[PDB]
């Protein structure tokens, strides 16, 4: 089967210079000619950059003609993206695609490259409770409020892993160079406030944790 | 250069036909653009569905097709199924150059349409002391996944300081979606009224808080 697999990608500081590689297996890949598309946090697709058979021809977007260099080796069956000068607009997950005669057949997994100044930041840890006491019904949903974090991820489990049905983490927001998220559960009004209902957040870059309790 | 433009979002029953179409800026589409179709299924899992226009990847399954229709290429899935819910991404050829559309998010019912349920939360006290309130409307539960989200302070529709995620699947294949309000402590103190409004499949789900 085909399989091609990126790497390279990290944390990079804008102005800095990186490598991406991506490996092939399982086909002729000097046959083929080759791109690296990226995917932004938006969720939108940018093709990158292109390379032919024999490495003769190489193309850009204007975006990062100049900047970008792509590559390729034969004899490892690996193609590489030189990516010199990052800002970041180029935060996105690159992947690398054959084009198996004008088809766009195979995909990489993709890899992670993030271009920032921010510094290693633990996040502050709020509670959400309803308030308002004119609730629904039967069930109440607390939340923890996960805010301003520096890099991704973050996990978040409520009483240590023994409440996990009804929980929701939602995906993170960029708010001024750091990160927000939330994280939400619904218990059974016979549950709360009687008993404890507590957020774990933890922050594995900055091994941080913050055990947040939720009082009405 | 171009801009691609595909429709945003369809909805289909399984078993249908349904067509997507794929536009440029610069006027017709036509076969020297060699027209894409990619495919984006949950966890950034990338599969190229045709190129060249008309022509499927092996393993495709057949119901996909591809043709140019009125000056656009066109997708059509005849008989579209349950795991066709999925992003199809257009690419147009330009001289040496992939210009790819925004992207339709293709939903095929697999289950009854379900109305978003709405969390209205006021900022923390914690957070008050940085100066800073947070609103948080947290939107689960809804199929098809997309909504429209829409603030008002004071009956008034706010038009800065709000982040809404996009729509992301639960484990029972239904969405989730957060909206955030910022605003400074001592905004938060000059309103009285907040509210969070939801617009699902043409009913509005609103949330409020005094």
């Amino acid at each position: 089967e085909v399989q091609l697999e990126e790497s390279g990608g990290g944390l990079v500081t804008p102005g800095g210079s990186l490598r991406l590689s991506c490996a092939a297996s399982g086909y002729v890949f000097s046959t083929y000619d080759m791109s690296w598309v990226r995917q932004t946090p938006e969720k939108r697709l940018e093709w990158v950059a292109f390379i032919s058979s024999g490495g003769g021809r190489t193309s850009y977007p204007d975006t990062v003609k100049g900047r970008f260099t792509i590559s390729r080796d034969d004899a490892k069956n690996t193609l590489y993206l030189q990516m010199s000068s990052l800002q970041s607009e180029d935060t996105a997950m690159y992947y690398c695609t054959r084009h198996f005669y004008a088809v766009l057949d195979y995909w990489g997994r993709g890899t992670t490259l993030t271009v920032s100044s921010a510094k290693t930041t633990p996040p502050s840890v709020y509670p959400l409770a309803p308030g308002s006491a004119a609730q629904t019904n039967s069930m109440v949903t607390l939340g923890c409020l996960v805010k301003g974090y520096f890099p991704e991820p973050v996990t978040v489990t409520w009483n240590s892993g023994s409440l996990s049905s009804g929980v929701h983490t939602f995906p993170a927001v960029l708010q001024s160079d750091l990160y927000t998220l939330s994280s939400s559960v619904t218990v059974p009004s016979s549950t709360w406030p009687s008993e404890t209902v507590t957020c774990n957040v933890a922050h594995p870059a900055s091994s941080t944790k913050v055990d947040k309790k939720i009082v009405p | 250069q171009a801009v691609v433009t595909q429709e945003s979002a369809l909805t289909t029953s399984p078993g249908e036909t349904v067509t997507l179409t794929c536009r440029s800026s610069t006027g017709t589409v036509t076969t020297s653009n060699y027209a894409n179709w990619v495919q984006e299924k949950p966890d950034h899992l990338f599969t190229g569905l045709i190129g060249a226009t008309n022509n499927r990847a092996a393993g495709v399954p057949v119901r996909f097709s591809g043709s140019l229709i009125g000056g656009k290429a066109a997708l059509t899935i005849t008989g579209a199924q349950t795991e066709d819910e999925a992003i199809y991404f257009c690419a147009l050829w330009y001289s040496g150059h992939w210009v790819f559309g925004g992207g339709t998010k293709l939903t095929v019912l697999g289950q009854p349409k379900s109305s978003p349920s709405v969390t209205l939360f006021p900022p923390s006290s914690e957070e008050l002391e940085t100066n800073k309130a947070t609103l948080v409307c947290t939107i689960t539960d809804f199929y098809p996944g997309v909504v429209t989200v829409d603030w008002k302070v004071d009956g008034t529709p706010v038009t800065q300081g709000m982040e809404t995620t996009n729509p992301s699947k639960q484990s029972n294949n239904k969405y989730m979606a957060s909206s955030y309000l910022t605003l400074t402590a001592r905004a938060w103190e000059r309103h009285s009224s907040y509210s969070c409004q939801v617009t699902h499949e043409g009913h509005t789900v609103e949330k409020s808080l005094s």
